[PDB]
């Protein structure tokens, strides 16, 4: 018991000071296409067929083929100006399995493209968050604080194959992957975004994802024989942002006192 | 890219549940539950006690807890009688049932947690169930034949 | 351009409020604090009493304060039931926990003045948390599951 | 009215279109806050008790 | 009015214009003041933005199949206080108080 006259000192402690400063450092949405692509492939994967027929021939070989050769990227304002692009660049049997005679030009194919025009949520499911967390050295430091704000992205998906049942057989497994299990996270992917020198995932979800309908692309097959079918999509994403912070030390003391 | 430090987080974050995915399994009637399209969970309160100390104050105390509240439930009817036979039999024997809600509809069988899986399910013991009046009208080709149940449980049970 | 004289107004000038920045930090649960999207602020009256006097004249007079009144909180559930278990431990154990409620997100540490601070930020003491039924049903895929809350202060507290 | 302008023609037509409360008690009512409507701006509610009423 | 030759400077100026429109409104943050020099006094104004929080890009280009150009519009909304003086003549005089007894 430290006591002088009247007056007792009980503890003295430490605290950390952080003092701001006005740089930023925020994420890049361009990230979240590449993972949308990779995630995507899920839905294919553990997918089998027990019994081999002709009408069974088409799938079977979409599922045998590689990330790169399933799905293209880019953006389009008609299904001719896609085809068009796709056969005048060379692309669709990149990994070959076989040296004798292949087609390039195979028929089941998914293009996936984004607009750069976006906005803010502004709905139920997220709200902005402030000083989510913060950001430390490797030695027992602060650096930074974490901010988060929602971001909507618009997305479509284009499916087009020459007979119709391999593409009836596409588009009935990316619904059943999109539908069951809504409460067990199921379509959701996290993308790893490297702001400054350090890693912090992004979650990103699909908004209405039970809610599926298709929208027809093609008035007929009296010109190609083709068949193609869209479908839009939604990702809500919350990039963070972090305010760079500078650290100090100080003391508390404690005392009490008899009045008067 | 230099790896600096971590990131921690001091919040919740986690997808929001959607309230299209539940079960409600009626005991060893399970062959219904295909049949609801909406259900409740319990009130889950308590009673208050109001005391007034000198002058004006005044304090709201916790009571005891409420055991026995009312629930409502709507389903549809299949051509076999199925809700129809099962609330007469309920009527004509007294009978007490134990009823399961869920707000996911099944973990996957990885397993990976099993708190997660007790923490949204919620039982009822020693349950009534009882029935209101079933609207029939012609004028509406397209409709569909909803009875309306009444249920109303004595404990709540959960963990 | 000559600097004739000086500018002075006697009105009160400033940015509005939009209600879509709050915080609501629940005690020592501050995980929580992230899942609401609707709160309130105590109602801050007082009680009145009533005199007739000579003839038919009349006079409301102060009366004491009002401490204990309700408040209605709406939040939103994710899937590891972080709601549902909050408020089985809530009832499962009696306790009293403080609210404090702000109009403003945080102040920036340039911030150089801090009654604007604690104008805007008020305290509830010895608080009750009771929940209400949650709706679920089907034929609203789109739809979040919402618990609503009931909370029940004793004492308020500013500055 | 807003004012009177300072030229002052008539000053019944003043008296006509104001009253006076006296002796008057504020309170206030509980106040809304949610996100979800981000153009909103908070408005209070107040509940005032007046005593007597005077004119001219 | 945001232009760009490839797409992620476009996607980093429209992040960066978004980030600093919406955060922190409760604590003026896209707001200023221009002081109006009106007759031989300063008088500041004050301007806001009106519809801060809601933020939404429109696309302005049909394609890049002519010019390999992207482009992306915005609209806002600013609403000013804007002062009118009226000038006045000041004259002085006084006011006295006295104390009667009646009859």
């Amino acid at each position: 018991m430290i006591l002088n006259n009247q007056e007792w000192l009980l503890a003295i402690f430490k605290k950390k000071g952080l003092t701001p400063t006005g740089k930023l450092e925020f994420a890049t949405i361009d990230g979240i296409d590449s993972a949308l692509a990779q995630a995507l492939n899920e839905a294919f994967d553990s997918q089998v067929v027990s019994f081999n027929d002709r009408i069974n021939q088409s799938f079977r070989e979409f599922l045998k083929r590689t990330p790169r050769d399933r799905i293209t990227l880019g953006t389009f304002s008609d299904v001719k100006e896609w085809l068009s692009s796709f056969e005048a660049d060379r692309a669709g049997r990149k990994d070959t399995a076989s040296a004798g005679p292949v087609n390039k030009l195979a028929m089941p194919l998914v293009n996936l493209s984004r607009s750069p025009a976006f906005s803010i949520y502004e709905g139920e499911l997220c709200r902005d968050n402030y000083d989510e967390g913060h950001v430390t050295n490797e030695n027992d430091e602060i650096e930074a604080l974490v901010s988060t704000i929602p971001f909507s992205l618009e997305y479509s998906l284009w499916i087009a194959s020459d007979e119709k049942e391999s593409l009836g057989m596409v588009t009935t497994a990316l619904a059943f992957w999109l539908r069951m299990y809504a409460s067990l996270g199921q379509a959701s992917f996290t993308h790893i975004a490297n702001v400054g020198g350090y890693e912090i995932p992004v979650t990103c979800y699909i908004e209405g994802q039970k809610s599926i309908a298709f929208q027809d692309l093609t008035t007929g097959t009296a010109d190609n024989r083709l068949f193609a079918v869209g479908l839009n999509l939604t990702v809500v994403a919350e990039l963070p942002i972090l305010a760079y912070m500078q650290q100090t030390t100080g003391t508390i003391t404690v005392k009490a006192k008899i009045l008067e | 890219k230099f790896i600096k430090g971590r990131y921690t987080a001091n919040a919740a974050k986690g997808e929001r549940l959607v309230s299209s995915e539940f079960l409600l399994t009626f005991a060893g009637h399970e062959d219904i539950s295909v049949l609801v399209r909406t259900s409740q969970i319990p009130e889950m309160t308590r009673e208050d006690v109001e005391d007034y100390g000198p002058n004006g104050v005044k304090f709201n105390q916790h009571g005891p807890i409420r055991n026995s509240g009312e629930i409502q439930v709507q389903c549809v009817e299949t051509i076999e009688g199925d809700i129809l036979q099962f609330i007469k039999d309920r009527i004509a024997a007294k009978d007490y049932v134990d009823i399961t809600m869920a707000a996911t509809p099944e973990s996957k069988s990885s397993g990976v947690n099993a708190v997660t899986k007790a923490a949204t399910t919620i039982e009822m013991l020693d349950c009534k169930i009882y029935s209101d009046a079933i609207d029939f009208s012609t004028e509406d080709v397209t409709a569909a034949v909803r009875p309306s149940l009444r249920i109303v449980y004595n404990w709540i049970e959960w963990d």
